[PDB]
């Protein structure tokens, strides 16, 4: 990044976790948004026009973040993972996101997501004979209560 | 035709609290020095001056005002007392600069910012004390209005002499201390009070009390129109109830009047400045151009970067619209859309191709008057 | 711009702003709307059909314009101003979007946005290994209360 | 003409950080030996130097690019603190080389690399104490001028005298000690900080933090741009303010001001060189030159020419508009195509058939002006 012309690239998106998620394909639908308020008025007892005020501030909306490892092994790191959850206990977890720069060595934006992070679903692909280029993927979704840069 | 490209238009010398903000100039005793110039409430008032027990004209002026609207002042020690020269007009209550020490007197003017009005409450009662009469008193009411010419954007607030017939006003002002000028206001009467320190009577100024009026007039309405109607919150009685005769004869010579109303009570009913140009015959008109004048210099920070940039002229134009429009949104100007009363303009011809720093020319109609 | 045959061209789109947005890749959702209103009455004691007044005149519509940033870096100029509107300041402000001709020196078409727009969302793109042409856009959602030409 | 053919012209003798890396010289209450100049951040610094026991300026000037923008400096010790002659002009703030020996001094810098801008804090830290007649002072800041001026690419930061007012100023610029060089500037009010050593307040003069600032300015945008409104962190308050009566007799004579605004808190306003050479009055455009040739002689670094020949000539001025096209680009420069903002000459005629021993002559126009 010795220039301001070059912008980060899906170079090696990888993440901090204590649930061993070595290895993965893709990371999606992540967003940051704050809600707004929207009411309107008549002026104040002359012939103007009424207004709109568009700067009210309502709180801060959380949501859930895809997580697709490459595929299914023997290893069963997620299933065991919404298996806590299912039992009852409340098995949350901090996570890092992290985007890394060409060289590698360079790691300048990090996402926190919040200690409450759980996971609710476990999804398999499909299993058709002579597909090929199917091949077993696993998505993992997880909500996230909270992200912070 | 007033300033609006620069403070200062010929060299490039130009490189919170309120509004409701006054300065009060005169003596006090065990009050902090002249030169830490206070911006005060009136408890803090009182630790720095005592509970009225001086004999001065400040604890008056400033708990008058402070018990009406506004939020805080300034206060100038200026000097001290006598037990049970300060008084003197040169030696403190006037045109001090002190090399620019700027630590008495008339002398925190300019050095202070965040004032709109300005007034004096005790040298126009030095006179009998110390002798200070005619043109030692004079002296300083020109210095105050002076100073206020000079800032672009001050008012000063003077009295009339204690004791004297309609008619005495009128010779007093118009042959002895007339001042013809867009800074300054007086109102006729003075106003009976007292003084808890000694007694339950006093004889006070048109003064401190009336900062208030305007304070709590452009706090809860704004400075839409002017505090015509409003009461005097903390005035006893009057020294004489001016009748029709006397309200006529103040009337032209731009003399504001204070009377008594049968179940209205005391209220401020005069409306002038003290001014012959009939474009500033108005206090309304004069506060409301100085009110947009403090908006629009904060808002630009742009004083100092690439004098040669046009693309600063549409940056100035969109700053300036947006915020006269709202107020045409609102009730101050008289007319049915902005076209017909708001204009603004920055182009090449207004800022000519040499380039010169004085930069930062803006054309603009006001209501109708042109700055 | 010698003949009346030519039109603006997507030239170099560019934006007055006190946020540092200097480098962009594109604008959009941009409008100018009236609201009309539809009565329908009967005629004036006759043999005659009824009206239709569709010339009444209610008030003028207010919307967002989509910005995208070429993509993410270093610099975190929009993260901290929705951080600032998720606070509770009204941290607003006035922006200009510019159309410049094949000339750039010419600069026709200015559209002012009102000075109480702000930032609501912020949104990262998917980030998946070897995808290759996609390259971490980040989209900023701001609000416009009004927008005159 | 600035040199556009080399580090040095007659002899070739010959045969990164950024802008933010200046230098420091003054006494340490601890330190290293005080010779070898080392580089670094606050969080060595105070290790090396000492918690402020010393009672030394560089203690707190030092913070100018910590508790501001930064990254590292070189400090310059001299000697150190006293147990529980340095105050002369000829040691420490001085050119103390030490007969080639690159002693404590503007001296022992000249082996140094990478530095833009040279402080002198602890020069007038014993202004009193060693009576140092403003000869002892003249003599030094002379002395950092010429350094500057021979090095070719750093600064001088000078200080004001101690205590004085505005006429005092225009004196001692006007008539005992003005120094006319487009390689100083100087900036006049003392500023007010604290010291947590001990307590809430010391004074400091108009440095450190003040050139915290370049550092910020220049990441915020290009050094063309001038921090001609900009806050100084860390300062507490200001011994004077300085009016528009006042800015109109100082800026004229190259001497910047710091003032407390209302509403945007304290902030570097002048902007000038303390230079009577209308060329280099904007401080920004001295700084401008200084970092293009900085880059550019980094980046066209061969040794020992081989050949006069035009391949070489071909090779420079392809790499010369490469890197200058993208100051068009980009907003640095004025003009509607490259055609106009900039301009490369390298062949024959600056390179002549003589042809003895270095050419590489390269000549260049940067807005208006020719190197």
């Amino acid at each position: 990044m010795s220039l301001p012309k070059p912008e980060d690239v899906l170079v090696a998106p990888n993440f901090g976790i204590q649930i061993d998620g070595v290895m993965v394909e893709y990371l999606n639908s992540v967003s940051n948004l704050q809600i707004e308020q929207d009411v309107i008025r008549y002026q104040q007892n002359q012939g103007t026009t009424g207004r709109n005020n568009v700067t009210l501030m309502p709180g801060v909306a959380k949501d859930g973040s895809v997580q697709v490892e490459r595929g299914m092994s023997q290893s069963s790191v997620f299933t065991q993972w919404i298996n806590d959850s299912m039992a009852g206990r409340m098995a949350t977890a901090r996570k890092n996101a992290t985007i890394i720069v060409m060289d590698y060595e360079d790691n300048p934006v990090k996402r926190w997501n919040l200690r409450n992070a759980w996971c609710s679903k476990v999804v398999a692909g499909t299993l058709k004979a002579g597909d090929t280029n199917a091949l077993t993927e696993t998505i993992t979704i997880v909500f996230e209560e909270l992200v912070v840069e | 035709m007033p300033s609006y490209l620069s403070p200062g238009v010929y060299v490039e010398e130009v490189a919170g609290v309120g509004t409701s903000v006054a300065a009060f100039v005169g003596l006090a005793p065990t009050g902090p020095l002249n030169e830490p110039t206070l911006v005060t409430n009136w408890t803090q008032y009182v630790a720095a001056f005592g509970d009225f027990t001086g004999g001065y004209y400040l604890a008056h002026s400033v708990y008058g005002f402070f018990n009406n609207g506004g939020s805080a002042a300034y206060v100038v020690r200026v000097g001290g007392s006598a037990e049970d020269q300060a008084e003197s007009a040169h030696p403190g209550p006037a045109q001090y600069l002190g090399d620019s020490s700027d630590r008495t007197g008339f002398g925190g003017l300019e050095a202070i910012d965040e004032i709109s009005m300005v007034a004096v409450p005790d040298l126009m009662a030095a006179y009998q004390r110390g002798a200070i009469d005619l043109e030692a008193v004079k002296a300083v009411q020109l210095g105050l209005i002076a100073h206020c010419e000079l800032m672009g954007d001050r008012v000063a607030i003077i009295d009339p002499p204690p004791n004297q017939n309609a008619r005495q006003i009128r010779v007093w002002r118009q042959e002895t201390a007339g001042y013809d000028s867009k800074y300054a206001a007086l109102y006729y009467p003075w106003i009976k009070s007292f003084d808890p320190a000694t007694g339950q009577s006093r004889l006070v100024p048109p003064s401190g009390h009336v900062a208030g009026i305007w304070a709590r007039n452009d706090s809860e309405r704004g400075v839409h129109k002017a505090p015509a109607n409003e009461v005097v919150r903390g005035a006893v009685d009057l020294e004489l109830q001016i009748t029709r005769g006397e309200q006529d004869l103040l009337n032209p010579i731009g003399v504001n009047c204070i009377r008594s109303f049968p179940g209205r009570g005391i209220r401020v009913w005069g409306a002038r400045t003290l001014s012959s140009d009939p474009a500033w015959r108005y206090l309304n008109i004069r506060r409301y151009f100085n009110y947009l004048e403090e908006s629009i210099l904060i808002g630009t920070q742009w004083v100092v970067f690439e004098p040669n940039d046009h693309n600063l002229w549409a940056r100035i134009r969109r700053n300036v619209s947006a915020f006269l429009v709202n107020e045409w949104r609102n009730g101050a100007l008289f007319g049915q859309s902005p076209d017909q009363a708001y204009y603004v303009k920055c182009d090449e011809e207004t800022n000519p191709p040499e380039s010169v720093d004085l930069g930062r020319v803006v054309c603009e109609i006001g209501i109708a008057p042109v700055k």
